[PDB]
RNA sequence: AAAACCCAGGGAACCCACU
């Protein structure tokens, strides 16, 4: 009756911006990263990636409520180093791991099959 | 420097009366020469303090040589030489209540500042001439450096 | 009764204000000219808080004590509770 | 129960000698005394399980229980007695005899 | 609040604390009026407080 | 009624164990040792046979009523 | 008729299901239905606003 | 900041699971991966159930839903079918579905298990997985019949349970917890891991404070729809292409900002 | 389909309504691939001494990894809890059914160790669409112009005696006035 | 409309029921020996609630005939099995001693109201308001009673793996939460 | 116009109780077909979801949403006017998980208290210093915690564990258990929280926050609680099993030994009594004073039962972990899952001789024993004798009754009181009058104070001894020295 | 025949559930 349907964890809608930047007023340095249609499959390993960086004085990521496919990701880094920059670098950085590690275990695959 | 006080402990008694928490226990030393009692939570995973030991104690009011006074915000990027470098065990927390053996009619003799880390409390008995620089409710450090 | 026997409490109790509020933002969303300069509201309920705030509400409330008698006391004249 | 009689015995403090019924004192001690005994009483029971309950509504119930000169019982058959108004009286639980 | 570090002497005089008491149990008025009946009512709403 | 087809926990494929799950237990094996044999390590997967009742056998005594 | 239609009687505008927790909203939040808002309607006055 | 370096290490290999080790990766990637295992991972299931006739016992949205959870081998063609709702087709075209046909009747006294083999596909590629029995979908009394046209879409474990590739995905990280993230109130009470490596006299590991979670093991049962290797490359791929995505999104977004 | 709201109970008076429904990677998970199906709350326990509900799981986890049917007569003495350890413990099992439940959002192991274990659990006949039901000046009906009653004819709530008195109570005259007259008869 | 029950009859101190009826019984549909020939037997008679106040009845066999510091050692009847005293929803009731009375009470009346099939002739009964389930289960954890209430051929409930664990807080107030994928799976 | 986020309503259940059973909350639109309402709104309603359907009113009007949203919100109930005390508290789960987190010996790595900040709302993005800088940077639980408390207040609070011989001799402000709640400048220092200090009881954290700070802000308060304890809760988990019921061999050796000695003792009185060696006690008969001894002996063994059995919790047992944070259960729920369920009664005696001077028809005729008046001594893991069993079927049968009868009888009494003064006010000359203008009181509650804003208080003028008073209150102004240590030396002057 | 079905005009008793 009120189920939703199956597609509204992953798919956007007309109006829907996939990813929406809000610049944090509350400390210098901040925004909060609102991404859509999403949940912790991507959150959880942006968070862990911009803990690796030195200049990132803060990253963390939460749902306001499991059923609305929405996080929200607040990075603070420290001042001259923008949090949008931070951002793009931590999905460049996992990108390049996933690619590496995606030849790796091609390598390992090779490996194995034929002894 | 900012150097509320400095002395050099023995660990006499570790939770004598019963071991409460698994991680903290609290450490019963007496001063080497200033006769003086401490008792102190120690997180014992991260820093295990076996009993017998020597350690240095210096309760400072800021990491900072320069005695900048900082707010007390977590800053893991600044550079600035602090003295947390020269020890190895820096407990961060507020002093709240230093009671002492006062009369009405004369002054207090024996002092004993409480000052809780967070979670982690800390008594310490001594003298007013070495207790003099605790303020109640007042922004201290801990950095101990236990020694042969 | 004058202002010299005005017995009542100074203070607008939470009845009264509860009260008040509804009926202002009962005019205010009906076409009422609005009493204090909005900085762009929608909801008129928002607008006669604002209007509390700044004390300014055009209305007089009647007080009857229990004899009879009633006593007029304005809104800007009330203190208001919160 | 029985005061007025065992407080004329000897050897009986005649001032802090309580009682469990409430008609009997009404009977003894008069109205006002009633409703600090119903007080008492009332807030005995309260308080027996170890729960709390502001003493204003226990002074409520105990001054509109005896602001009519007797022991208004809280039935049909004392709150439909006091002149409060043919609807307030048909509201309770006998409606057609009121009206 | 005001940080008071209680170690150190205080510096309100007594005199204050007694005169601003007894302006305090004036200004917190239960009961209204003047005429003695009002005054003792007031008295007794606030007797224990006071 | 009739054999799941997945299990609920894993998905694990296990509608096509029960007619082998039969035969095995026929077979003078333990159950225990026929789930086992059909290779279901997770006892979230072997209650799915060791606990499946198969009702459609009895819901199919009856004649169809549309021919 | 005093009780039972005058005192406690039948209203418009009320819905009834039953209720599951939920720790992700404020005390004075309710999380209804789309269903029952899309049934429940509150009459607001047209504004320019 | 950068990315660190991880490692494979494959401890086998087999036609239903693959066995794997990560290393040198934090914990949150392993645990994504995991979890794109469960759900991101494409495959071919049906969902679109057409039933022309039916006289089973059991009713038809029964016999959809058995229908629906019956995997189905896509090794290589989900990774050329295009989405069923993204495809400009008229609502259906072999680029992003597959047929599947049923037609069985019960025309004797023994009870007819249909079974997985009577699901005929067009596409040859595209059959059911089922040495092991088919899979029983209804059986059937003389008489009863049922016929029904399926088409299959491909879809991921989000959208539902029945487009899931792996049957169970074990995933544990320092068997003898020296990271001590669990406190066992008595260690001794506790077997031990199938991955660690301690003498039977000791029970766990001694805490270190300065480690952290690496060298991640995996166990990828898959359930038939794909190679347990395939799944893995599909998922690395899929996890990969949502960065791009939301990368270009990123971009989009600062663009539109500056 | 079960949805949340619908109301599940075991064999031992434990029900419940179901609080939220998480897919298999959101659902925490053990050292092997399994995951749980029903997470229930662990204070219905002590207040509630269903201890036979936690033997119960035991026993299952016994029978389930041994391969047999559990016995569970009451009065059997050949059956405690100290036999039921033992032989779980036999199957490379905690003493006890506790298990290392992983995260399944963060990926970090639980520092506690749930327990874990199949029971029997039965769906009632309580399901959420079959209550579910609201009202926006429906049918009225025809001895007193009321709304009706039940949702199966579309009925309203009854705004009863004791809500009046609340509402009496809480002061708001301007509500209970139009609760009384303006929503349901004016 | 007396109310009696089959009890052992014991004499000296020793039951009349030997080992050959045990091997007689067990031979059925082939020795033709029913409960009526037992009964026949002079081994179980009927007692109802005016003889129970006349008789020194029982637990079991063997506890109260074995020498002992002597209690009564004057049996007259033996009661068959203790667990018999349960009515017939309180016979699914796994380790019905270890929960709390109220509890199973409250199962007991929740039992009535657990889907499943009901009924093996469903799909002909016109029936109003039918449940019946997709894929019942018989319990892990069950009784000896449940093989003569049938309940393993018309069960009502699955059996599912469940955890006892505080979680993101949705099993808060007797509250189950659920997973999607198995949900999905039926 | 359908009902959008942000609109107010009406949200109740039968029977509404008190004016806490009726509140107004804000519309939030959720895709499933429940009413998804807050945890610790459950106990003011008293609604455990177990199957409960809840009714949702919407006022109509414009003005009377207003009249709800300045009455009839939740934040401006939390405080009962009945018992001056919050209603609203903390739901078990929280309860148990903020119990644990606030312990001594909770610490917390970078990540999970990055992660645990962004579920404050009233969190100012301002990273706390770690309580520990070196080796590693890691904070306190009590530190995160900290920055839930909102604003400015202070309070003192005892755990539920709280030695009463702690504040006695040393370490009374060093609590070794840390056991005492010591909240100070909106900064929590020191103590575990159990359910005396964030619970419904007066005098609470909740309760001090509702009062010093405002409402809106105790709403920001009870929602931050809620949220980031739950998330904590993922990583620290919290669990209930069999494991948890079962006490060493040495306990139950002390339970058995116990029970023997206990059963022994009541066998020695039964032949005292048999014998008329037993004499009667002034008061009653002799029956009764058998009966009295029986009951003793019996109590004090399910009492040393008890106190033995909770003596081997071994801190990581969670019912140990709920009892003391007061969540769910208590002291009597793990005596009788462990060592001993105890006596059952019926209408506040033993098992009546249903048959012929016997409970059952397997007990001898006059047979006074534990067992066969229905002691039970056994525990719920160890199982129940099918005596035993019908024996406690016998008080559970006697609470079912009595929940099911009182419900008729309590129901018929608040429709009368209610009735009775269901015109009674308070008037704008502050008096207290009824529907005929009646003064009942003069001032409301002899005060005119109302029952929402009190709090429980300590007269220091009373009970001191006449010198005690003196000393503590007289400002004794002859005293040089004490007035130099006092006072500023200008005002000392000016007093002499 | 605005066939604006702008969408019931039945009541009573009993039983069964849920809080
Ligand atoms: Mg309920
Ligand atoms: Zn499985
Ligand atoms: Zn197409």
């Amino acid at each position: 009756m009120n189920a939703p349907p199956a597609f509204e964890s992953f798919l956007l809608f007309e109006g829907e911006k996939k990813i929406t930047i809000n610049k944090d007023t509350k400390v210098p340095n901040a925004c909060l990263f609102t991404i859509n249609k999403e949940d912790h499959t991507l959150g959880n390993i942006i968070k862990s990636q911009l803990l690796k960086d030195p200049q990132v004085l803060f990253a963390g990521y939460k749902v306001p409520h499991p059923l609305e496919h929405k996080i929200i990701i607040r990075v603070q880094t420290t001042p001259d180093y923008s949090p949008q920059e931070a951002f793009t670098n931590a999905i460049t950085d996992l990108i390049s791991e996933l690619s590496l590690l995606e030849e790796r275990f091609r390598v390992a695959i090779k490996d194995k099959q034929e002894g | 420097a900012g150097i509320l006080f400095e002395d050099i402990f023995d660990v006499k008694d570790i939770d004598p009366e019963g071991k409460k928490f698994d991680r903290v226990s609290r450490l019963h030393c007496e001063s080497e020469s200033f006769k003086m009692d401490l008792i102190l939570d120690v997180n014992i995973q991260i820093y295990p303090v076996d009993l017998g030991d020597k350690f240095r104690l210096v309760i400072a009011s800021t990491l900072y040589e320069d005695g900048t006074l900082d707010d007390g915000e977590y800053n893991p990027t600044d550079d600035r030489p602090s003295r947390a470098d020269q020890f190895e065990y820096v407990m961060y927390g507020k002093v709240y209540r230093i009671e002492g053996d006062e009369t009405s009619t004369e002054a207090a003799t024996r002092l004993s500042a409480y000052v809780s880390y967070g979670g982690l409390l800390m008594r310490l008995q001594g003298d007013a001439n070495n207790l003099h620089g605790f303020e109640v409710d007042s922004r201290v450090y801990l950095l101990m450096k236990k020694l042969a | 009764q004058a202002n010299q026997k005005r017995i009542t409490t100074p203070y607008m109790t939470k009845y009264e204000r509860a009260r008040v509020l509804g009926t202002r933002a009962l005019q205010i969303a009906m076409c009422a000219p609005v009493m204090v300069e909005l900085e762009g509201e929608t909801d008129p309920l928002l607008i006669a808080m604002k209007e509390l705030k700044a004390r300014k509400i055009p209305i007089i409330i009647r007080r009857y004590l229990p004899d009879g008698s009633y006593e007029d006391w304005g809104v800007d004249e009330l203190i208001i509770s919160d | 129960v029985s005061l007025m009689r065992v407080l004329s015995e000897k050897d009986v403090d005649p001032v802090r000698t309580t009682s469990n019924d409430i008609v009997e004192i009404f009977t003894v001690l008069g109205i006002e005394a009633v409703r600090k005994a119903l007080e008492r009483e009332l807030y005995h029971v309260i308080s027996f399980d170890g729960s709390y309950v502001n003493y204003r509504h226990l002074a409520l119930l105990c001054d509109t229980m005896t602001c009519r000169g007797h022991l208004m019982a809280i039935t049909r058959h004392g709150v439909n007695r006091q002149d409060t108004g043919p609807l307030m009286k048909c509201s309770f639980e006998e409606t057609v005899d009121v009206l | 609040i005001f940080h008071i570090n209680p170690r150190l002497p205080s510096d309100l005089h007594p005199i204050k604390v007694v005169e601003g008491v007894k302006e305090l149990s004036k200004k917190l008025v239960i009961v209204n009026g003047d005429d003695p009946l009002s005054r003792q009512a007031q008295e007794n709403a606030t007797l224990l407080f006071n | 009624m009739i054999i799941p087809v997945r299990c609920f926990t894993c998905g694990k494929i296990v509608g096509n164990k029960w007619e082998a799950y039969l035969g095995l237990l026929q077979a003078e094996y333990t159950e225990g040792d026929a789930l086992d044999a059909l290779g279901l390590k997770r006892y979230c997967c072997r209650r799915m046979l060791l606990a499946h009742v198969d009702l459609i056998e009895k819901l199919l005594n009856y004649a169809p009523l549309e021919k | 008729r005093v009780r039972g239609n005058l005192m406690g009687k039948r209203v418009d505008f009320s819905a009834r299901t039953v209720i599951t927790p939920d720790p992700n909203l404020s005390i004075d939040q309710v999380g209804v239905p789309r269903s029952i808002a899309a049934n429940m309607t509150f009459a607001e006055i047209v504004t320019p606003f | 900041p950068y990315a660190n370096q991880p490692t494979v290490r494959i401890t086998e290999l087999t036609d239903e699971n693959v066995k794997f080790i990560i290393e040198n990766t934090d914990l949150a990637v392993a645990n994504s991966i995991r979890r794109v295992f469960i759900a991101e991972v494409p495959i071919i299931a049906i969902d679109w159930v057409q039933i022309d006739a039916n006289s089973s016992v059991l009713h038809d949205e029964f016999i959809a839903h058995r229908l629906g959870l019956i995997p189905l081998t896509s090794d290589d063609i989900v990774d050329k079918l295009q989405y069923s709702r993204d495809c400009t087709c008229e609502e259906f075209c072999p680029e992003c579905s597959v047929e599947f046909t049923l037609d069985v009747r019960c025309n004797e006294d023994q009870t007819r298990h249909v079974t997985s083999r009577d699901l005929i596909s067009n596409s040859p590629r595209v059959i059911p997985v089922t040495e092991q029995d088919d899979i029983l979908i209804v059986k059937l009394r003389k008489g009863q019949e049922l016929r029904l046209r399926a088409y299959a879409k491909k879809g991921f474990g989000k959208e539902h349970a029945k487009w899931n590739p792996t049957a169970g995905v074990a995933f544990e990280y320092d068997p003898d917890n020296a990271l001590r993230h669990t406190v066992y109130p008595k260690p001794e009470e506790w077997p031990k891991s199938e991955y660690s490596e301690l003498d039977e006299d000791e029970s766990q590991a001694p805490y270190d404070p300065n480690g952290k979670p690496e060298r991640f093991y995996y166990n990828v049962e898959s359930c038939g729809s794909l190679r347990p290797e395939t799944i893995v490359l599909s998922a690395l791929s899929g996890l990969k292409k949502k960065l791009s995505d939301l990368q270009t999104q990123l971009s989009h977004e600062i663009q539109s900002d500056v | 389909i079960p949805q949340i709201g619908d109301k599940f109970a075991s064999r031992h008076g434990q029900k419940g309504t179901c609080g939220i429904q998480y897919r298999q990677e959101d659902m925490p998970f053990t050292c092997e691939g399994i995951t749980p199906d029903i997470i229930i709350n662990p204070h219905a326990i002590p207040s509630r001494m269903t201890i036979g509900h936690l033997i119960e799981c035991l026993q299952g986890k016994v029978s389930a990894n041994k391969g047999e049917i559990g016995d569970a007569t009451p009065f059997n003495d050949a059956v405690n809890v100290q036999k039921i350890s033992n032989l779980l413990s036999d199957y490379g099992y905690h003493l006890r059914g506790n298990e290392v439940l992983y995260n399944g959002f963060t990926g970090r192991k639980i520092t506690s160790q749930i327990f874990i274990g199949p029971t029997y659990y039965q769906r009632l006949k309580h399901m959420v669409d079959d209550k579910i039901h609201s009202r926006a000046r429906g049918p009225i009906q025809i001895l007193n112009r009321q709304p009706m009653e039940g949702r199966s004819r579309d009925g309203g709530l009854r705004f009863g005696e004791m809500e009046r008195d609340c509402q009496i109570a809480h002061g708001a005259a301007q509500f209970l006035r139009e609760r009384l007259f303006e929503a349901s008869d004016p | 409309g007396r109310i009696c029950r089959p009890l052992l009859i014991v004499e000296k101190q020793k039951l009349l029921l030997k080992k050959r009826h045990i091997d007689q019984l067990k031979e059925r549909e082939y020795n033709n020996y029913s409960w009526q020939d037992l009964v026949a037997s002079g081994v179980v008679e009927y007692i109802d609630t005016l003889e129970e106040e006349t008789v020194m009845l029982a637990m079991t066999p063997d506890d109260l005939q074995e020498k002992e510091v002597a209690y009564c050692s004057t049996y007259t009847h033996c009661e068959i099995h203790p667990s018999m005293i349960l009515g017939v929803c309180a016979s699914i009731i796994p380790f019905p001693d270890h929960n709390q009375s109220p509890r199973n009470t409250y199962q007991s009346a929740m039992g009535k109201q657990a889907m499943g099939v009901y009924i093996t002739n469903f799909h002909v009964r016109m029936d109003t308001l039918a449940h019946v389930l997709y894929y019942p289960q018989k319990p892990l954890v069950t009784t000896r009673s449940m093989e003569y209430l049938r309940f393993r051929e018309l069960p009502a409930g699955i059996n599912s793996i469940v955890a006892i664990a505080s979680y993101t807080g949705y099993n808060q107030e007797d509250s189950v939460i659920m997973n999607r994928s198995a949900v999905d799976r039926g | 116009r359908h009902m959008c986020d942000g609109d107010i309503v009406i949200f109740n259940r039968q029977p509404t109780l008190h004016k806490m059973s009726m509140m107004g909350h804000r519309v939030r639109i959720l895709p499933w077909s429940t009413f998804r309402l807050n945890l610790s709104v459950t106990t003011p309603y008293n609604a455990d979801f177990d199957g409960d359907e809840m009714n949702l009113h919407l006022p109509q009007s414009l003005e009377t949403r207003a009249e709800i949203q300045e009455l009839a919100m939740v934040p401006r109930m939390i405080v009962t006017p009945q018992s001056n005390r919050p209603v609203m508290g903390i739901v078990q789960d929280t309860l148990t998980a903020v119990r644990k987190f606030t312990k001594r010996d909770v610490f917390l790595e970078r990540g999970e208290v990055m992660n645990l900040l962004m579920f404050l709302s009233t969190w100012d993005g301002k990273v706390p210093q770690p309580a520990i800088l070196k080796p590693r940077p890691l904070w306190t639980g009590k530190q995160i915690f900290s920055l839930i408390i909102p604003g400015h207040i202070n309070c003192i609070r005892t755990h539920s564990t709280h030695p009463d011989d702690e504040d006695s001799g040393p370490y009374k402000h060093i609590s070794p258990g840390d056991t005492k709640v010591v909240v100070e400048n909106g900064e929590l220092i020191m103590g575990i929280l159990c359910k005396k200090s964030l619970g419904t009881s007066a005098g609470s954290l909740v309760h001090i926050s509702y009062l010093e700070m405002g409402h809106d802000i105790t709403r920001l308060f009870y929602s931050n609680i809620q949220t980031v304890i739950n998330n904590w809760l993922l990583i620290e988990g919290h669990t209930i099993g069999i494991g948890d019921s079962i006490a060493d061999s040495k306990t139950y050796q002390d339970i058995q030994n116990t029970i023997k000695k206990a059963k022994q003792d009541v066998i020695e009185v039964i032949e005292k009594a048999h014998n008329n060696e037993l004499e009667p006690t002034p008061g009653n008969t002799l029956r009764q004073t058998f009966e009295n001894q029986v009951n003793r002996i019996l109590n004090d063994a399910r009492d040393k039962t008890g106190s033995s059995a909770q003596k081997s919790l071994s801190e990581y047992n969670n019912f140990k972990s709920m009892v003391v944070s007061g969540a769910k259960g208590s002291k009597i729920n793990i005596s009788q899952v462990i060592a001993v369920v105890g006596q059952q009664n019926v209408e506040g005696k033993r098992i009546p001789f249903g048959f012929k001077h016997r409970t059952l028809p397997h007990f001898i005729k006059d047979d006074y024993g534990p067992e066969s008046r229905g002691f039970v001594e056994n525990s719920y893991l160890a199982g129940l004798t099918p005596t035993e069993f019908f024996f406690h079927a016998m008080g559970g049968r006697e609470g079912l009754i009595d929940t099911a009868v009182k419900t008729a009888e309590t129901g018929y009494i608040q429709r009368r009181l209610i009735k009775s003064m269901e015109s009674v006010m308070v008037k704008y000359d502050a008096t207290v009058r009824n529907s005929i203008n009646q003064v009942v009181q003069l001032r409301y509650g002899e005060d005119g104070l109302a029952g929402e804003s009190v709090e429980f208080q300590n007269l220091a003028t009373l009970k001191p001894s006449n010198k005690a008073f003196e000393k503590k209150f007289r400002f004794d102004y002859t005293n040089e020295r004490a007035l130099r240590r006092t006072l500023q030396e200008d005002l000392v002057k000016d007093v002499l």
